[PDB]
């Protein structure tokens, strides 16, 4: 299952 | 940095006239991902070539595999033709049934 | 034996359109099983392996919706990176994320993976401890500082140790645990012998004498040769009782 990204760059 | 691709054309089995096979064209170590690949049978674009879904290696360079089922002829040539930003004009690599 | 899951995500912005193209490809034990393309019929997660279609509709409704979140996330960062590197508009730029978990022996976690690259160069990566970051350029020092105040590595470790290894199990339980082992020929042509190893799986093979990269053979198995009668060629592969020899 893919990962969900928190804070952007 | 932009990276020119790396073409390799090869067969699935050792070619023998009459026995079905797959012909591969493996292009790697390139960037940016936008790239065009066409496999040729005596200078003719092979109608429907199955291509892999593009992934990228550990060094982040992109790779993609173009293959087609085929049954070879000893008096027929097979080539792969690539067009990418890193090259002036397209690069063509032929099969070389020996090695 | 060793097991692994990986997700290679890529976002390419180009001078033509306004939204970049976002593609995600998943790999279980180095075979592609799920894909997401934003340039498609209706962008969604589709199974890329036969054993993976028996998943149920709720499964693809979450992954597709989570993929749509990632793509926005990539859209925002790319715009953020133009400023970080003082790039003006008019070019094409790539953002890449690699993420996954290496399992083992006991179906336990060995090493987590969370790393990003910009213009195909290393930009920031979660370390082995899953709690601290590594950032190459100064332009990424910014991101490290704000991901530290963000508690970002905490979320990612929770994933790598959480759903990553749990969901690796269930895919594995569902062709994969099989082993195709090489046919070995040698090309007897000169000006220089040449050893061939054809039709093997997986791709971890090794050839020596008394060079080209292991590559897919177009059907799910791999191929390799080594270039060089007092010489012998030895083959070493996982599915092998003992390494095979040929002169
Ligand atoms: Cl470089």
């Amino acid at each position: 299952k893919a990962v969900y990204n928190x804070a952007t760059m | 940095i932009q990276k020119t691709p790396q073409i390799q054309v090869y067969s699935r089995h050792p070619p023998e006239n009459g026995k079905p096979n797959i012909l591969n064209c493996y292009v790697t170590q390139f960037h940016p991902p936008h790239i065009e690949i066409q496999m040729l049978k005596n200078g003719k674009k092979i109608p429907k070539v199955e291509m892999s879904d593009m992934s990228f290696s550990k060094d982040w360079s992109f790779y993609i595999l173009a293959h087609t089922e085929f049954t070879p002829t000893e008096t027929d040539t097979y080539a792969c033709r690539v067009k990418h930003d890193s090259m002036a004009e397209p690069k063509t690599v032929y099969w070389d049934r020996d090695m | 034996g060793p097991h692994s899951m990986r997700y290679f995500e890529t976002a390419v912005s180009r001078p033509g359109l306004e939204e970049p193209r976002y593609i995600s490809v998943g790999y279980v034990d180095n075979k592609e099983f799920v894909r997401f393309d934003s340039d498609a019929e209706n962008p969604r997660y589709e199974p890329r392996a036969p054993w993976m279609e028996q998943e149920g509709p709720e499964y693809w409704e979450r992954e597709t919706q989570k993929a749509k979140g990632q793509e926005q996330w990539f859209r925002v960062s790319l715009r953020n990176l133009l400023g970080y590197y003082n790039q003006s508009a008019g070019g094409s730029h790539t953002l890449q994320q690699m993420s996954g978990c290496d399992l083992g022996s006991d179906w336990r976690l060995l090493r987590g993976y969370l790393q990003f690259a910009y213009e195909g160069r290393d930009y920031i990566a979660l370390n082995e401890d899953l709690k601290t970051w590594t950032a190459a350029d100064m332009a990424a020092q910014i991101t490290r500082r704000k991901w530290e105040q963000s508690g970002a590595a905490e979320h990612y470790k929770a994933y790598l140790e959480g759903e990553c290894v749990e969901w690796l199990h269930r895919y594995l339980k569902n062709t994969l645990l099989r082993t195709d082992s090489p046919k070995a020929h040698v090309t007897h042509h000169p000006r220089t012998l040449r050893c061939w190893a054809l039709g093997f799986y997986p791709a971890d093979i090794t050839l020596t004498w008394q060079l080209v990269e292991t590559r897919p053979a177009g059907d799910g198995t791999f191929q390799k040769w080594a270039s060089v009668q007092n010489y012998t060629c030895r083959v070493y592969h996982e599915g092998l009782p003992e390494p095979l020899t040929l002169r």
